[PDB]
C-alpha cells in the first residue's frame, strides 16, 4: 500500500485517499447550511462560542464575491478564504473581459475546476473544506455545493459539516412540504430553525447564529447580511421550535 | 531545474555528503607538499596497476594555475578539472582588475569558497577533492603552501600530505620537518619530499612525479631519471 | 527522506536543530562586554603540528567599530562575514553613519532561516558580534543559525561552552576593566582547552571606541598569559 | 506518523500534523496577554532569557502609529509576518491615504500563513501573534494561529501557561471592558492577568513588556524602568 | 505546483541494467506482432490490426503510419505512445532538415532523430521510456531502400528482414529460411503474408490485416502534374482488397 | 512531495563512490569489446559487434566506430542511444574550435570537453549518467597520434594500447605482453585481430561480427586519412592474417 | 589613437604605434602605449573609441593568457587573429560595439615565419606585408608600395619605418607625439627605446 | 514498490496508475451508450439522482463541446468537467486557428494525445474518465469516437461504456449481425433515439422513466441534448408499440 | 509626443542660525499662465525635527517627499527608533534622486 500518502495517486479501487482524507477535515467542521428560494438563496452557518472573550458578531464567517454570490464554508477557515480569494479574482476577471457579472453556473466551475486542480499533482493538498454559495443572475437563483475533489451539483438545499445529516433531513422536509416554492423571508427563518436543529449535533458549546441573503425582491438581486430586527425576529422563530 | 538538498546535517551534526566526499579523498592518490627556506616541491604519487600508459599526454597530477601558482590534488579526478579551470579563470580575472597576479592566500581563498558553495547548495554534490596550493605571491621570496578540503576550510602548511596513506606520510614529516630550520636548498626539499613518499610508495620508477616552484614564476617538473638519482641516492644511505 | 524545512512533533525544526549539535563540535570562542571595550578569543586548534597556526582565522573584523568570532563550521562563515561586511559598508554609503551592532547582527540572522526546497541547509556555524555604537554603547552578540539572537555581557560558544558559561556566571560584573576581561577569557579557555594554552593556540581582540576592533599580536597576548599565571600563583 | 513528513500531506481523520508541530512551538513560548476596552488596547509580555548573562527576547513589535504586537514562538517568523504587516500598513497609507484596519490585518495575516500550508517545499509559521489597534471602529485585539485561524477578542493569552490568564480574563470581562480613558488601569488589570500565568518567576523590571494603543495614544512599547510602575 | 520531477526516473542498478528500459521491452513483447522485409526493389512493412471491439471501426486506427512520402513506420508495444511519436516524427523531419534543405530526411537521419526523441525519454527528468519498439522502411536517392527498428533505449539497427513483439522468435526464424538477395518487391509481400499468418489467430483477410510497401514513385498519389522532378510518393498502403487477391495465390 | 521517488542519481556511497558511475560501468563491461592500439605510423582502431543475426545489414550499418573529424574518430562500448548524444555534442566542439581559430582542434581538447560533459551529470542535475565509454584516436600537429578513454565518471587517460568493454581485463594483459612501442601499423592490425579473436565470447571471429578502422598518415604527404572498412575489407585482412 | 603601423620582413614583424592621447584642445599624455602582449610571440597594437580600446585589447589579452595557461601552449599568430576577428564579428551586431582596429604582429614557431594581420572593427581579416589603420595608410601604403621588398632584414625595416614617420610628421594635420616601436621574431618582443 | 504510484513501468511493463485509472471510470456507476443512423448520431446516458436536495436540472454528464460536437463521459464529475472544459477550448482554438469546425475525430485524438502525456509525464495524473466524442461530421458523416486514460482512441459503429458494457456491447454486436449494416437504417433522429433507449432496456433489463435518462443528439451542424419531457415523448412512442 | 514633465513655479528658501533653521516657500502652484492655487504648501515636516522641500515639477517634488517620509519611518523599524541626524538624511535623499539619473526628478531640495 502507500497508496494514501500522496495526492493525486489512484488506489486499485480508483480513488484519491488524499481528498478523502480532506472530507474529514469537513465533516469535522461546524455546520453551515444553503436554501433555494422563489427569488434567491439564503446562507446560514453555526459559529461556536469557544469563550466569553469572543467579541459577538465580530468574527464573520460568510464572504462575499462581487455584489450578487454570497459564499459559506465548513472545514478549515483559511482554506475556505483562498477558494474565495480566487473566487473574487474569477469573477473580476469575468466582469473585466465580459462586463456583465458573471453567472452562477459559470462562477460554480470556475471554483469547481481550481479545487480540481488541486486533485492533479502530489506537489498540492486538497482543500479541507466543501463550499456552500450561490446568488441571483439574469435566469433567476441558482445554489451550489463543492467539495473537495472538485466535485459540485445544483441544489434545492445544501448542509455540510458536523450536522449535516441532521440538516439534510429537515431540507427534504422544506422540499416535500413546499413544491411551488419558499419565500426569502421564510426560508431566512427556515435557516435559522435548522442550525438551532443541527446544533444538538455539536452541543458542548453555545453558539452564535449568522445569515446572509440575495433575493431579487427583498435585496435587489444584491447579497446582504441579515442584522438587527430581522436577525432577531429568526432567532425568536428558531426558539420557539426547539421548545 | 534539479533543487533537492543532497548535503544536510543529521542527528549528531554532520554533513554525511561532505564526510564521504572526504573518503573519496581517501582512496586518492598520496600527495604531498613541503616547503623550504626558497621553494616549495609538490610530489605526487602514481599508482602502477596501469602499465601501456602514455606519460606524454596523460593529464599531470600537478596543475598550473597562474605562471607563479600550481594546484596539486587527491580524490577524484574529474572534479578536480573544474576546481582548476574555475581556478585558471579567476586568476586571469584578478590580473584583469587589480592589475596585479593572485596571492597564494587569495587563490586558496577562492577554490575553497567554491569548494563551500557546493555543500549548501540545492542540486549538487560537494567536490570528492582536497587539493595542495603553492606559490609566491607576486614580488615576494616568502614560499606559501596551503590546502583545501571539500567542507571549504583551508589553512597553511609548513608541509603537508593528502590522499591514502596520508597518515602514514604525514607522521614521517611530522618528526623529520624542523620549524626552526627549513630544508636550506631545492636539493634538501626534494629529498625529504621524495623520502616521505618512499614511505608509501613501492618502487621509485614512474610511480613518482615532483615539481618544483621557486619565487618569481620559476616552475619546473622533474624528469624520471632526475628523481630516479634521489631514489638511488636515499636507498643507499638507508642500509646503515 | 524527509523535507528540509520540517518540524519535529515537539515543534522545533529538524535542521537547525542538528546544526546546533555541529556548533557543539567547534572549537570554543568566548566573549566579555566591559564599560571600556568588549574581548573576543578563541582556541585555534590546529589538527597538526606542521599546520602554521598563524593561518587559522577564527577572529574578523566587519567593521571598524564591529569584530565577529566564530565556532563550528567554520567555512560557512565565510558568505556570512561577506554579508555582515557588506551590509555595514552599504550602510555607511546610504546614511553616512556607523550601522548599529544590532542592526548588523539582526541583518546577518536573516540570512539564517533562508533555506529550503534560498541554500540548501542552515549554517553549521554560531557567531559571537561584538561591537560599540554611540546609542547603546559596548555589545555582545550570539547569533545562531536558527535566526535568534541574543545581547550578551559575556558568553561561551563551543565544545567548553556549558562549562565555561558556568564559569562566566560566577566571574562577570558590571564594574570588569578591559585588562580584568583579557585576564578572564584566557583564564576560561585554559579550563576548557584541550592542549596548554599558549599564544600560538589561542588568540585574543577587542573592540573599543577610541581604537576600533583589533586582533592582538602574539607577543601581546603571550604576556597577558604570563600576567595571569603569576596572579593566580600569587594567592 | 506517515502523515507528518510536510504539509501537504492529510493524515486519515484529516489532520495536518506539520501545522499541528507549528502549533507546538508556541505553547513552549513565553506567555503574552492582550486585553482592550473601548478606548485602549494593551498588550503585556513576559520576556524569556537565556541565562542571566543575557538579554530578554522582545516579545512587542509595532507595526504601524495605530498597530503592533505579541509574539510567542518562533521569533524570526514573527519578524517575516510582521515585516509583512508593516508593508501592508504602508501600502494602505501611501496608495489611499488610509490607515489599514485592524480587521484586514488579520485577514492578509491569514491569507500568507495559509499558502505555506497546502504546497509542497514550504513549512508552517512557528509562531502565534496577538494584534492590538486602534481604528475608525475603535480599539480591537486579535489572535493569529499559524494555522491561518485569526480570531477577535475582548481579551486572550498565548503561550506556555496561557490558560491560567485566559480563565482569569475570562472572569473580568465585565470590569476591565468598561476601563475607558484610563491606561493605567487597564495596564494594571493586563500585569494582573499575565501574574495567573507565573510559576517560581515574579515580574521584574528587566522581565516585563507592556505596549498600548488607544484613541489619543500612538502604539508604544515600555521597558526597562518605564514598568517599574507597575510591579 | 509545476513539474518538481526534474530528477531521473530511469537510473542503473547494481547489475548494471536499466530498469525502465528492460520493462519498456517487456511491454514491446507483450505487443501484437509486426514485420518487415527488404527485396531489391522495394520494402514490406505488415502487422495484424487487433481489433478492441467488433463495433470498433479498425480503419480508423492506422498502425502503418507515413512519415514522409519515402518514409513509412510500423510499431509492436504501446499504441498511444507510438501516436505521438508519429507526430513527432512528422514535424521533425520538417523542422529539422525540410525546412534546411528543401528535400525529406534520408531514411537513416529521419530514424536518427527519432531514436534521439526515445533516448531522452530515458535520461530527462520525470519521464518514463517510451513503450514501443519501431520499424521504420523507406528510400532515398542516395542509399536506396533501407529498413530499421528503433528500440525504448533509443538504440537503432538496419535489417535485411525482421520482427518484434508478440512471435517475433518464430517470425525471425521463418523470415531467415526465406530471404534471399535476390528478392523482388512480390516475392516480399508473399513471404510477409506467409510469416504474419503464423502468429495470427483468428480471421486472416485483407480487413484484419495492415500492410504497406516502399517501392516506385507513384505518379498518380502526387496530386498535381507540371513539375517533372517530382514524381509522387514511393509509400503506398495497400487496400484491402489488394491484400486478398495476393491471399488466393497464397 | 516529488522527494518520494527520487533516487538522488549524484551521491556518495558511505565509501566514496559514485553509486550510478559504478553500476553505469558494469553496463559498459557486458558490451561489445573495443580495441585501440596506438603504433608509429598510425593507429587502429578494432571493435566486436554485439550478437549479431544473420539478416542485420552488415555493410551499411554503424554501431562501434563513429567519425568526430577528419581527424579524431571514436570506438564505442555502452549505450549506442548515449553515445550519439555525445558523439554529435563533440562533432558541433570541434566545428567551434575550426570557426574561432581557423585550426583543426588537438585531440586532448575535444577529449576533455566531452569527459566535462559527463562529469557534470555526476555532480548536478539529478540525472542518470551516460552509460558509455569511449576510445578516441586521432592525429594533432603537437603530440602526432594519442590514443585516450573516457568513462562515465567524465575521467580520461591516454594510452599505448586500450580496450573497453567486455573483457578487458583478459585483453589488457594480452596487449601488455605483445605490444612494443616501434610498432607498425600493420603489426598493430594483426595484434588488434589476435586479442579480440581470443578474448571473444563467440565461437570464432568472422568479418560480420567487426568493425575496424586505421587512421595512418599513409595518404600522399604530410596528412592524414580515416578509413573506416568495408566489410569485404574485414573479410580481407582477417585471411591475410590467418584467422579464417 | 590615431596612428598605428606595422611592416612585416623577412624574419620579424615591427609595430609602430603614435604616443598622443587628445582630450578635445588638450594632449593629456605623450608616452602612451597603445599595445598589449596577447602571448610571448604575439603583439597587438590598437586605435579607436576611448575606452573601447583598452577595454578590448586587455579583454583579448586576458582571453590568450588563460587559454595558455589551459593547454600549457601557445596559439599560433593565424589562431589568435581568427580569435579576434571572430570577437570584433561577434561585436558589430551587438546593443554597442566595440569601436576598435588592430593590428596583430606574431612569429609562428612551427612555420618560423613572421605574420602580420590587419582586422577592423567590423571583423574585416587580412594577411598583409604592410598594413596600417585609420588615416595613416593614406600616406604609408603607396610609400611602402615603393620601397618595400620582401627579403628585407629588421634594420631596414625599422629604417623603411622611420621613412613612413617621417612622412606623417610632414603632411598629417596632428601633433601624434612620435611612435613606440615594437619587434615580434623568433626570441619575442622587445622595444625600441630610442625611435 | 513506488512503479504503482507514479507512472512507470513495472517489471511485467504495466502501468498500474492508469490502470487504476480506468476504474475511478466505474465509480459513477453509469452506463452510457452510442449509436448511429443515417442522418444522426445519438448518444444516451443514465441518470442517477440519488438526493432528494439535488436540484436534477445541474446533474449531467452530456458536454456541448462546440456546435457541432457532444461529449458524454464516464467517471468523476470533477475530472469529467475538467476534460469537457479543455476540449471546448482546443476546439473553439481550432476553428480560430485553422478556419473551419474541428472535427470529432480530431478533436479526439488531441484529447487523446494530451491523455497519452500523463501516462508518460509523472507530475501529471491520469483523468479517471472515459470520453466519447459524437458529430456528424462534414466530411466522415455520422461518427462516434472514444477516448480512455490510455490515450488509447479508435472510431465506433456504435459503442457502449460502464460497468455493464459488455452487456449492452453484445447486444449491438447481434444486431448489426442481423442488420448486415454500420449504422440504424432510420430517417428520423427521433426513432434512432428509440432504438438506443430500447437495446439499453433489453440489455440493462431494466425499465426508464424520464428522468433515469439522458440524451444527446448529433445532427448536421447541431448537437443537442433533449429535455425531460422530449425524453418522456420517446418513452411513450416506445410503450406504443 | 507625451512630454512627462511640467512646471508649477513657485520657490523656496533655507538659513541656518546658531541653534536654529528656517526653511520658507510660497504658496502658489502654477502651470503656464494659471494658478492652480493660491494656498498649496510644498515645506513639510518629516519627523525628526527635519523640513523638507522639493520645488519644480510639483508631482515629482510630492513623490520625493512622500519617499523620503516613507525612509524615516523604515529608519525607526530598522534601527531601533534611533533620531535620523540631519547629514544622514541628506546621504539617504541623494541615493532617492541618483537613483533616477536616467529619468530625474525634476526638483530643486532642500533641507
Ligand atoms: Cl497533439
Amino acid at each position: 500500500t502507500g497508496y494514501d500518502l500522496s495526492n493525486s495517486v489512484f488506489s486499485p479501487d480508483g480513488r484519491n485517499f488524499q481528498v478523502e482524507y480532506a472530507v474529514k477535515a469537513v465533516e469535522n467542521g461546524t455546520t453551515s447550511i444553503g436554501i433555494k428560494c422563489n427569488d434567491g438563496v439564503v446562507f446560514a452557518v453555526e459559529k461556536l462560542i469557544t469563550s466569553k472573550l469572543l467579541v459577538p458578531q465580530k468574527n464573520v464567517k460568510i464572504q462575499v464575491v462581487d455584489r450578487h454570490i454570497g459564499c459559506v464554508y465548513s472545514g478549515l477557515i483559511p482554506d475556505g478564504r483562498h477558494l474565495v480569494n480566487r473566487g473574487r479574482e474569477e469573477a473580476a476577471s469575468f466582469k473585466k473581459l465580459y462586463k456583465t457579472p458573471i453567472p452562477i453556473p459559470a462562477f460554480a466551475d470556475r471554483l469547481g475546476q481550481y479545487v480540481q486542480a488541486h486533485t492533479l499533482y502530489n506537489s498540492v493538498r486538497p482543500f479541507g473544506v466543501s463550499t456552500i454559495f450561490g446568488g441571483v443572475d439574469k435566469n433567476g437563483a441558482h445554489l451550489y455545493m463543492l467539495e473537495p475533489s472538485g466535485s459540485y451539483w445544483g441544489y434545492k438545499g445544501a448542509a455540510t459539516g458536523k450536522g449535516r445529516q441532521s440538516a439534510k433531513a429537515e431540507l427534504e422536509k422544506l422540499v416535500d412540504h413546499h413544491p411551488e416554492g419558499l419565500s426569502a423571508r421564510e426560508a431566512v427563518k427556515q435557516a435559522a430553525k435548522i442550525i438551532y436543529l443541527a446544533h444538538e449535533d455539536n452541543k458542548e458549546k453555545d453558539f452564535e447564529l449568522e445569515i446572509s441573503w440575495c433575493s431579487l425582491s427583498e435585496t435587489n438581486g444584491l447579497h446582504k447580511f441579515v442584522k438587527g430586527d430581522l436577525l432577531q425576529e429568526a432567532i425568536d422563530f428558531a426558539q420557539k421550535e426547539i421548545n | 531545474g534539479y533543487d533537492r538538498a543532497l548535503s544536510i546535517f543529521s542527528p549528531d551534526g554532520h554533513i554525511f555528503q561532505v564526510e564521504y566526499a572526504l573518503e573519496a579523498v581517501k582512496r586518492g592518490t598520496c600527495a604531498v607538499g613541503v616547503k623550504g627556506k626558497n621553494c616549495v616541491v609538490l610530489g605526487c604519487e602514481r599508482r602502477s596497476t596501469l602499465k601501456l600508459q602514455d606519460t606524454r599526454i596523460t593529464p599531470s597530477k600537478v596543475s598550473k594555475i597562474d605562471s607563479h601558482v600550481v594546484l596539486s590534488f587527491s580524490g577524484l579526478n574529474a572534479d578536480s578539472r573544474i576546481l582548476i579551470e574555475k581556478a585558471r579563470v579567476e586568476a586571469q580575472s584578478h590580473r584583469l582588475t587589480l592589475e596585479d597576479p593572485v596571492t597564494v592566500e587569495y587563490l586558496t581563498r577562492y577554490v575553497a569558497g567554491v569548494q563551500q558553495r557546493y555543500t549548501q547548495s540545492g542540486g549538487v554534490r560537494p567536490f570528492g577533492v582536497s587539493t595542495l596550493i603553492a606559490g609566491f605571491d607576486p614580488r615576494d621570496d616568502e614560499p606559501k603552501l596551503y590546502q583545501t578540503e571539500p567542507s571549504g576550510i583551508y589553512s597553511s602548511w609548513s608541509a603537508q600530505t593528502i590522499g591514502r596513506n596520508s597518515k602514514t606520510v604525514r607522521e614521517f614529516l611530522e618528526k623529520n620537518y624542523d620549524r626552526k630550520e627549513p630544508p636550506a636548498t631545492v636539493e634538501e626539499c626534494v629529498k625529504l619530499t621524495v623520502r616521505s613518499l618512499l614511505e608509501v610508495v613501492q618502487t621509485g620508477a614512474k610511480n613518482i612525479e615532483i615539481t618544483v616552484v621557486k619565487p618569481d614564476s620559476d616552475i619546473v617538473a622533474l624528469s624520471s631519471e632526475e628523481i630516479n638519482q634521489y631514489v638511488t641516492q636515499i636507498e643507499q644511505e638507508k642500509q646503515e | 527522506d524527509r523535507g528540509v524545512s520540517t518540524f519535529s512533533p515537539e515543534g522545533r525544526l529538524f535542521q537547525v536543530e542538528y546544526s546546533l549539535e555541529a556548533i557543539k563540535l567547534g572549537s570554543t570562542a568566548i566573549g566579555i562586554a566591559t564599560k571600556e571595550g568588549v574581548v573576543l578569543g578563541v582556541e585555534k586548534r590546529a589538527t597538526s603540528p606542521l599546520l602554521e597556526s598563524d593561518s587559522i582565522e577564527k577572529i574578523v573584523e566587519i567593521d571598524r567599530h564591529i569584530g565577529c568570532a566564530m565556532s563550528g563550521l567554520t567555512a560557512d562563515a565565510r558568505s556570512m562575514i561577506e554579508h555582515a561586511r557588506t551590509a555595514a559598508v552599504t550602510h555607511n554609503l546610504y546614511y553616512d553613519e556607523d550601522i548599529n551592532v544590532e542592526s548588523l547582527t539582526q541583518s546577518v540572522c536573516d540570512l539564517a532561516l533562508r533555506f529550503g526546497e534560498l541554500m540548501s541547509r542552515p549554517f553549521g556555524v554560531a557567531l559571537l558580534i561584538a561591537g560599540h555604537d554611540a546609542d547603546d554603547g559596548y555589545q555582545l552578540f550570539h547569533a545562531e543559525p536558527s535566526g535568534t539572537f541574543y545581547r550578551y555581557n559575556a558568553k561561551a560558544i563551543g565544545s567548553g561552552s556549558e562549562g565555561a558559561q558556568a564559569e562566566l556566571l560566577n566571574e562577570w560584573h558590571s564594574s570588569l576593566t578591559l585588562k580584568e576581561a583579557e585576564l578572564l577569557v584566557l583564564k576560561i579557555l585554559k579550563q576548557v582547552m584541550e592542549e596548554k594554552l599558549d599564544e600560538n593556540n589561542a588568540q585574543l581582540s577587542c573592540i573599543t571606541k577610541q581604537d576600533g576592533f583589533k586582533i592582538y599580536d602574539n607577543e601581546k597576548t603571550a604576556e597577558l598569559i604570563k600576567e595571569l599565571k603569576e596572579k593566580e600563583a600569587a594567592e | 506518523n506517515n502523515y507528518d513528513g510536510d504539509t501537504v500531506t492529510f493524515s486519515p481523520t484529516g489532520r495536518l500534523f506539520q501545522v499541528e508541530y507549528a502549533l507546538e512551538a508556541i505553547k513552549q513560548g513565553s506567555v503574552t496577554v492582550g486585553l482592550r476596552s473601548n478606548t485602549h488596547a494593551v498588550l503585556v509580555a513576559l520576556k524569556r532569557n537565556a541565562d542571566e548573562l543575557s538579554s530578554y527576547q522582545k516579545k512587542i513589535i509595532k507595526c504601524d502609529e495605530h498597530m503592533g504586537l505579541s509574539l510567542a514562538g518562533l521569533a524570526p517568523d514573527a519578524r517575516v509576518l510582521s515585516n509583512y504587516l508593516r508593508q501592508q500598513c504602508n501600502y494602505s497609507s501611501l496608495v489611499f491615504n488610509r490607515k489599514l484596519a485592524v480587521e484586514r490585518a488579520g485577514h492578509l495575516l491569514c491569507d500568507k500563513a495559509q499558502k505555506n500550508t497546502q504546497s509542497y517545499g514550504g513549512r508552517p509559521y512557528g509562531v502565534g501573534l496577538l494584534i492590538i489597534g486602534y481604528d475608525k471602529s475603535g480599539a480591537h485585539l486579535l489572535e493569529f494561529q499559524p494555522s491561518g485561524n485569526v480570531t477577535e477578542l475582548y481579551g486572550t493569552a498565548i503561550g506556555a501557561r496561557s490558560q491560567g490568564a485566559k480563565t482569569y480574563l475570562e472572569r473580568t470581562l465585565d470590569t476591565f471592558i468598561k476601563i475607558d480613558g484610563n491606561p493605567d488601569e487597564l495596564i494594571k488589570a493586563g500585569v494582573e492577568a499575565i501574574s495567573q500565568s507565573l510559576r517560581d518567576e515574579s515580574l521584574t523590571v528587566d522581565n516585563l513588556s507592556i505596549a498600548i494603543v488607544g484613541k489619543d495614544t500612538p502604539f508604544t512599547i515600555y521597558d526597562g524602568e518605564a514598568v517599574a510602575k507597575y510591579i | 505546483m509545476t513539474d518538481r520531477y526534474s530528477f531521473s526516473l530511469t537510473t542503473f542498478s547494481p547489475s548494471g541494467k536499466l530498469g525502465q528500459i528492460d520493462y519498456a521491452l517487456t511491454a514491446v513483447k507483450q505487443g501484437v506482432t509486426s514485420l518487415g522485409i527488404k527485396a531489391t526493389n522495394g520494402v514490406v512493412i505488415a502487422t495484424e490490426k487487433k481489433s478492441s471491439s467488433p463495433l470498433a471501426m479498425s480503419e480508423t486506427l492506422s498502425k502503418v503510419s507515413l512519415l514522409t512520402p519515402d518514409i513509412g513506420a510500423v510499431y509492436s508495444g504501446m499504441g498511444p505512445d507510438y501516436r505521438v511519436l508519429v507526430d513527432k516524427s512528422r514535424k521533425v523531419a520538417h523542422t529539422s532538415y525540410k525546412r534546411i534543405y528543401g528535400e525529406y530526411p534520408p531514411t537513416k537521419l529521419l530514424v536518427s532523430e527519432v531514436a534521439k526523441i526515445m533516448q531522452e525519454a530515458t535520461q530527462s527528468g520525470g519521464v518514463r521510456p517510451f513503450g514501443v519498439s519501431l520499424l521504420i522502411a523507406g528510400h532515398d536517392e542516395f542509399n536506396g531502400f533501407s529498413l530499421y527498428q528503433v528500440d525504448p533505449s533509443g538504440s537503432y539497427f538496419p535489417w535485411k528482414a525482421t520482427a518484434i513483439g508478440k512471435g517475433s522468435v518464430a517470425a525471425k526464424t521463418f523470415l531467415e529460411k526465406r530471404w534471399n538477395d535476390e528478392l523482388e518487391l512480390e516475392d516480399a509481400i508473399h513471404i510477409a503474408l506467409l510469416t504474419l499468418k503464423e502468429s495470427v489467430e483468428g480471421e486472416f483477410n485483407g480487413d484484419t490485416i495492415e500492410l504497406a510497401i516502399i517501392g516506385d514513385e507513384n505518379p498518380d498519389l502526387l496530386g498535381y502534374t507540371g513539375i517533372p522532378t517530382d514524381k509522387g510518393p514511393r509509400f503506398r498502403k495497400l487496400t484491402s482488397q489488394e491484400i486478398n487477391d495476393r491471399l488466393e495465390a497464397l | 512531495g516529488s522527494r518520494r521517488y527520487d533516487s538522488r542519481t549524484t551521491i556518495f556511497s558511505p565509501e566514496g563512490r559514485l553509486y550510478q558511475v559504478e553500476y553505469a560501468l558494469e553496463s559498459i563491461s557486458h558490451a561489445g569489446t573495443a580495441i585501440g592500439i596506438m603504433a608509429s605510423d598510425g593507429i587502429v582502431l578494432a571493435a566486436e559487434r554485439k550478437v549479431t543475426s544473420t539478416l542485420l545489414e552488415q555493410d551499411t550499418s554503424t554501431e562501434k566506430l563513429y567519425k568526430l573529424n577528419d581527424k579524431i574518430a571514436v570506438a564505442v562500448a555502452g549505450l549506442t542511444a548515449d553515445a550519439e548524444i555525445l558523439i554529435n555534442t563533440a562533432r558541433i566542439h570541434a566545428q567551434n574550435y575550426l570557426k574561432t581559430y581557423n585550426e583543426d582542434i588537438p585531440v586532448e581538447i575535444l577529449v576533455r570537453r566531452l569527459s566535462d560533459i559527463k562529469q557534470g551529470y555526476t555532480q548536478h542535475g539529478g540525472l542518470r549518467p551516460f552509460g558509455v565509454s569511449f576510445i578516441y584516436a586521432g592525429y594533432d600537429d603537437r603530440y602526432g597520434y594519442q590514443l585516450y578513454t573516457s568513462n562515465p565518471s567524465g575521467n580520461y587517460t591516454g594510452w599505448k594500447a586500450i580496450s573497453v568493454g567486455a573483457n578487458t581485463s583478459a585483453a589488457q594483459t594480452l596487449l601488455q605482453m605483445d605490444y612494443k612501442d616501434d610498432m607498425k601499423v600493420d603489426d598493430a592490425i594483426e595484434l588488434a585481430l589476435k586479442t579480440l579473436s581470443k578474448t571473444t565470447d563467440s565461437s570464432a571471429l568472422t568479418y560480420d561480427r567487426l568493425e575496424f578502422a586505421t587512421i595512418r598518415k599513409g595518404a600522399n604527404d604530410g596528412e592524414v586519412y580515416q578509413k573506416i572498412f568495408k566489410p569485404q575489407e574485414i573479410k580481407d585482412i582477417l585471411v591475410k592474417t590467418g584467422i579464417t | 589613437m590615431d596612428i598605428i603601423l606595422g611592416i612585416r620582413v623577412q624574419d620579424s614583424v615591427i609595430l609602430a604605434s603614435s604616443k598622443a592621447v587628445t582630450r578635445g584642445i588638450s594632449v593629456l599624455k605623450d608616452s602612451d602605449d597603445k599595445t598589449r602582449q596577447l602571448s610571448p610571440h604575439t603583439l597587438m597594437s590598437f586605435a579607436g573609441e576611448a575606452g573601447d580600446t583598452v577595454q578590448f585589447a586587455e579583454y583579448i589579452q586576458a582571453n590568450i593568457q588563460l587559454y595558455s595557461i589551459r593547454e600549457d601552449y601557445e596559439l599560433s599568430p593565424q589562431a589568435v587573429s581568427s580569435f579576434v576577428r571572430q570577437e570584433l564579428a561577434k561585436s558589430i551586431r551587438s546593443r554597442r560595439p566595440y569601436q576598435v582596429n588592430v593590428l596583430i604582429g606574431g612569429y609562428d614557431k612551427k612555420k618560423n615565419k613572421p605574420e602580420l594581420y590587419q582586422i577592423d572593427y567590423l571583423g574585416t581579416k587580412v594577411e598583409l606585408p604592410y598594413g596600417a589603420h585609420g588615416y595613416s595608410g593614406f600616406y604609408t601604403f603607396s610609400l611602402l608600395d615603393h620601397h618595400y621588398r620582401p627579403d628585407m632584414t629588421t634594420e631596414e625595416g625599422l629604417d623603411l619605418l622611420k621613412l613612413c614617420v617621417q612622412e606623417l610628421e610632414k603632411r598629417m594635420p596632428m601633433d601624434f607625439k612620435g611612435v613606440i616601436v615594437k619587434i615580434v621574431d623568433k626570441d619575442g618582443i622587445r622595444q625600441v627605446d630610442d625611435f | 514498490g513506488y512503479d504503482r504510484h507514479i507512472t512507470i513501468f513495472s517489471p511485467e511493463g504495466r502501468l498500474y496508475q492508469v490502470e487504476y485509472a480506468f476504474k475511478a471510470t466505474n465509480q459513477t456507476n453509469i452506463n452510457s451508450l452510442a449509436v448511429r443512423g443515417k442522418d444522426c448520431t445519438v448518444v444516451i446516458s443514465q441518470k442517477k439522482v440519488p438526493d432528494k436536495l439535488l436540484d436534477p436540472t445541474t446533474v449531467s454528464y452530456i458536454f456541448c463541446i462546440s456546435r457541432t460536437i457532444g461529449m458524454v463521459v464516464n467517471g468523476p464529475i470533477p475530472d469529467a468537467r475538467n476534460a469537457a472544459l479543455r476540449a471546448k477550448a482546443e476546439a473553439a482554438e481550432f476553428r480560430y486557428k485553422y478556419g473551419y469546425d474541428m472535427p470529432c475525430d480530431v478533436l479526439a485524438k488531441r484529447m487523446a494525445n494530451l491523455s497519452q502525456i500523463y501516462t508518460q509525464r509523472a507530475y501529471m495524473r491520469p483523468l479517471g474518465v472515459i470520453l466519447t466524442f459524437v458529430s456528424v461530421d462534414e466530411e466522415l458523416g455520422p461518427s462516434i469516437y472514444k477516448t480512455d486514460p490510455a490515450g488509447y482512441y479508435v472510431g465506433y459503429k456504435a459503442t457502449a461504456t460502464g460497468p455493464k458494457q459488455q452487456e449492452i456491447t453484445t447486444n449491438l454486436e447481434n444486431h448489426f449481425k442481423k442488420s448486415k449494416i454500420d449504422h440504424i437504417n432510420e430517417e428520423s433522429w427521433e426513432k434512432v433515439v428509440e432504438f438506443a433507449i430500447t437495446h439499453m432496456i433489453d440489455a440493462l433489463g431494466t425499465e426508464f422513466s424520464k428522468n433515469d435518462l439522458e440524451v444527446g443528439v448529433a445532427t448536421k451542424d447541431k448537437f443537442f441534448t433533449l429535455s425531460a419531457e422530449n425524453i418522456e415523448e420517446r418513452l411513450v412512442a416506445i410503450a406504443e408499440q | 509626443q507625451f512630454n512627462p514633465y511640467g512646471d508649477n513655479g513657485g520657490t523656496i528658501l533655507g538659513i541656518a542660525g546658531e541653534d536654529f533653521a528656517v526653511l520658507a516657500g510660497d504658496t502658489r502652484n502654477i502651470t503656464d499662465y494659471s494658478i492652480n492655487s493660491r494656498y498649496e504648501p510644498k515645506v513639510f515636516d518629516c519627523g525628526d525635527n527635519i523640513v523638507m522641500s522639493a520645488n519644480g515639477f510639483a508631482a515629482d517634488g510630492d513623490a520625493l517627499v512622500k519617499r523620503f517620509k516613507n525612509s524615516v519611518k523604515w529608519y525607526h523599524f530598522d534601527h531601533n527608533d534611533k533620531k535620523l541626524s540631519i547629514n544622514s538624511a541628506a546621504r539617504n535623499i541623494q541615493h532617492l534622486l541618483y537613483g533616477k539619473r536616467f529619468f530625474p526628478y525634476y526638483v530643486h531640495t532642500i533641507i
